[PDB]
């Protein structure tokens, strides 16, 4: 994630209701009975109805384009080969094959027909995330549902999708003594774990 | 070109917050730290001062300095920057609000300059490591072994990838504006901005105006020192306090993406292939804790992962079709063991 | 109110000691540091040099500072101190020969200004740490979290909670005092002060003069080059001699007291409550090493203790008339598990 | 007599090598560090830049200042020298192309002056630690405690126990040279020395000249800028392009040998010696990790041993004969435990 927080209301004397915008994990709360110490001392001449709002949503890092897992449902596919023969006196043919039994490749001269194979093995598993180049086997959660701090607790479609699922337990705290500043309090990414404490 | 990103220069302004623990304690610095970014690996952190340095005020040369003393400015020379952590960190570049820096690994982050009258510095926790890519585990780059896609920021400022919301700065206190006019107290503005005044007596209610007087308060401390100044909006920092009226524009990019760079990288020391029947002794020393693991090629995976950093004969039981062998992010080995039993 | 201790001011001055490894080796700094505390919680450590920092030689401004350079004084500005650990600390306040600093924790204590010709500093072995108080096991402060009775020392002055003995000087040795008469060993005195006098030859015995010469022996090398100068008193360092004569007076405060400050202080993230029957499955996951610990109320207690850094799924058998739950320094949860298997 | 070592000051320049992790990245600094030697234990460290500091160019004061900036030296006052690690390090002395400071332990070592217009630092990986000689495993030197054989590098330069091999250096890079003609890539000469000059066309093919100018190729992308000027030999660096015509003459001194001082040491604080029938309760309580170990008196030897650093009640079955005990490098102990048992 990248708690991007947009930057809280202060209220001088009185209150100000949030509301659920519809960002993503779009944590907000409200705060009374503060001070806020901004450049002149406080400012706000009230004392108790200074009123500080507090909102936080999470958002796609800018390393979520590039650094990032990536889940997929893995089905079985088909297999490929640049299969060399040199062949007799042919001597040469470095063709791109199939494994499905009616496939040609008149690549060549020569037209040849590959499998199916008996050795139905896909080493990927059904759920599998992937990153950079390690690929690992993993029972990722789902989209839309990952737990904080667990795996997945960001959960975007793709990269472009604004839309996504942010479970990494946002809770805005109030800021201490009078003071301008956001507490928010939230589990370090699934993504960072995951690269310390993954699997193989 | 260094004048491509007057989106950024022109329109923001170097924003001051509150650092947490600046020195002594809770001041507020121009340079606040927000946003600490140790998720690369090149030894590499973003940071966002709420200062803007790079041009000046108005139009030269990105290795200037400007950050806000008073409600004002100060565009000047970039003489004695200091970011750091455990260790004195090492500059890479600045562009707009944020620094790139590369640091070691800290469990804070510490940043300051010096005006010259005083250090003026700001600091911050946030934890830090660098793990290279690799299976080796380094504390540091070295200077040699092999290229690998590491993720990393750039050194350069003509960048697009990404865009951060930067709309208006809400008011600010400012009681140096509240003087006496030898009974009331008296408020001035800074060059016609827009102050927003009350004190807790019954007087001017708003404030969009001229120096004012007030008529009914007195004492400085009972009114609304406040600067509606939004000729130049900020970057969007939890400790800013929000502009009420508007989301006004303001979308700005940010310099430093994370990119695909090869770092130059790890490498451990080679391994002692030691023969046996059908079992590969290996005694391995290496320089930094390596994960060492392999694949027993049958259907039968049976493989094995262990980070090593001290020196260890081990042991591999291979099979007769095959098994391979991967000392940290040197190549991966593979060996045949067939029969060596006569 | 910078003038309601010249019980110290006037009547102490800054001592000089031995520091242990005063950049290359044993010095003798005047900032020599004896009694090094860094028994506080808040990031403080209170520290005495042998110098007396503070006013002038005689009334002005507390941000001056007067070291000894020679037999002399120099009551100067303060410009860059130094205090330091493992990283710069940061400076809290000096009074007398007393300084309190936030530092983080390190095993040695390192300190030093700079009088601008030369670094000039002092360094020191101790055994720092900083726990808050609290079930959490932090590093270092934060911003927010509960405030709780911590121990601390003040920032003030105004202080007489304790006072220690600081009595008079013993001599101290002045070589430049024996100059040579052009074929004796010449003796001379500050400004009438009192020089304890003789050589290994028999010449003059005990010396309260003003400049002697020495008619017997001739080597400045054995000879009694001594200050009797006990016009103001010092602290009674180990690293002083001893004023052989009497106990004079001088008893003198300490500012910093330690005082049952409420530091801003810790606090753990919440816990994950996961129900079971007569059981809390907790997926838990701090910041720092927290001490968590249970009571179950039966006359039973079994209690539980364990520091937790690690992210953890805890459990505990809860009975049916409750148990509590101590999330850090996090106030104390409790918790009825009757049935819950129908 | 700091002129008994015109071997190496008249004789060797500031050498120019290409640091690791220059600040940014790998630079080609004057001080490019080589030959980190860790390996005594009085908390120094024996480094070798590349630049000789020391006499100017000519002959005077050590305590300046001689690195290379371009082809040429810049003999000056060496006012900020800073060596560091994970803290700020202690220069010692340097001598020649060679600094001693002492250091705490640090994974790497970052090492750098400031000429005053740049900062120009050069920084390295190198594994670090202080041991003190005992049996006490402290992590710094204290003030007191016994003293006993440590390794350790002097202070001094009259010095000849060892001789590294200085020979000439190669030629080096320099493309200010290859100017243009206006329409030819145009080569100069420093003073006369021997620039060795051809280009990838064919022109004149081996340069021994002095200002040349280039008849065939015109960018100066494809030329042999070069410099033989072998007027004063250098350090052996890896970080040296050999001079190919012959291992010149140039054997010179090092100044910091190791010697077998007797470092001021440790010391564990004394044992609660604490009685029981033919054996020793011993509660204990070190200041650091103390590697504590005995010797049962008689042919069965039943030796222990233990670092400790954690306090702990030990306990020891002595025989009637006798045992030993050592609390560290405090001196070795012995016990009579006849019986008690009546």
């Amino acid at each position: 994630y990248k708690t991007k927080v947009p930057s809280p209301v202060v209220k001088c004397c009185g209150a100000t209701q949030c509301t659920s915008k519809p960002h993503p994990d779009y944590q907000c709360q409200v705060f009374t009975g503060v001070y806020p110490f901004m450049w002149g001392g406080a400012y706000c001449f009230c004392d108790t109805e200074n009123t500080q709002m507090s909102e936080a949503y999470v958002e796609r890092s800018e390393e979520c384009s590039i650094d990032h897992a990536k889940a997929y449902k893995v089905h079985t596919g088909t297999v490929q080969a640049m299969v060399n023969i040199t062949y007799g006196s042919v001597s040469w043919r470095s063709a791109d094959v199939y494994v499905n039994g009616e496939t040609p490749a008149k690549i060549g001269d020569a037209k040849l027909i590959i499998g199916p194979l008996s050795s139905a093995w896909s080493p990927f598993d059904n759920k599998v995330v992937v990153y950079g180049h390690e690929v690992y086997n993993y029972d990722f959660p789902e989209y839309g549902t990952g737990k904080a701090g667990s795996f997945g607790d960001l959960q975007s479609r793709t990269s472009t999708s604004n839309d996504l699922y942010a479970n990494t337990n946002l809770k805005l705290q109030r800021p201490q003594a009078g003071i301008v500043h956001t507490p928010f309090t939230q589990a370090p990414s699934g993504f960072e774990r995951w690269k310390r404490d993954k699997g193989a | 070109d260094l004048d491509t990103h007057f989106t950024q220069y022109k329109l923001a302004r170097p924003y001051i917050a509150d650092c947490p623990n600046c020195g002594h304690s809770r001041c507020d610095s121009p340079i606040a730290i927000e946003e600490v970014r140790g998720d690369a690996h090149a030894g590499v952190i973003r940071i966002q001062t709420s200062a803007m340095f790079g041009l000046k005020t108005d139009g030269v040369d990105l290795a200037y300095m400007s950050f806000m003393n008073g409600k004002t400015q100060k565009s000047i020379k970039i003489d004695n920057l200091h970011v750091r952590t455990s260790a004195p960190c090492s500059l890479v570049s600045h562009h707009g609000y944020y620094i790139l820096a590369q640091c070691p690994p800290g469990d804070t982050v510490t940043v300051g300059f010096h005006d010259g009258p005083n250090r003026h510095t700001c600091t911050v926790a946030h934890k830090v490591e660098f793990r290279p890519v690799g299976r080796e585990k380094y504390r540091h780059p070295p200077e040699h072994g092999v290229e690998l896609p590491c993720n990393r920021y750039t050194h350069k400022r003509a960048d697009q990838g990404h865009y951060v919301e930067m709309h208006q700065p809400g008011l600010v206190a400012d009681h140096s504006l509240l003087s006496i006019h030898s009974a009331k107290v008296k408020i001035t503005v800074p060059s016609g901005a827009q102050v927003k005044y009350y004190c807790k007596c019954p007087d001017v209610r708003e404030g969009i105006t001229s120096s004012d007087h007030t008529t009914t308060c007195t004492d400085v401390k009972q009114c609304r020192a406040y600067l509606i100044d939004n000729k130049k909006w900020v970057y969007n920092s939890g400790r800013l306090p929000r502009g009420e009226g508007d989301t006004f524009k303001g979308k700005l990019h940010v310099p430093f993406v994370p990119v695909k760079a090869k770092c130059i990288a790890t490498l451990a020391p080679e391994p002692l292939v030691e023969h046996k029947h059908r079992t590969l002794i290996l005694h391995l020393h290496p320089d930094h804790p390596t994960l060492l693991t392999t694949r027993s090629l049958g259907s039968d995976a049976n493989p094995t992962r262990q980070w090593i950093e001290r020196p260890t004969t081990v042991n591999f039981t291979v099979t007769g079709e095959g098994l391979e062998y991967t000392w940290g992010n040197h190549p991966p080995k593979r060996v045949w063991a067939q029969e060596s039993g006569e």
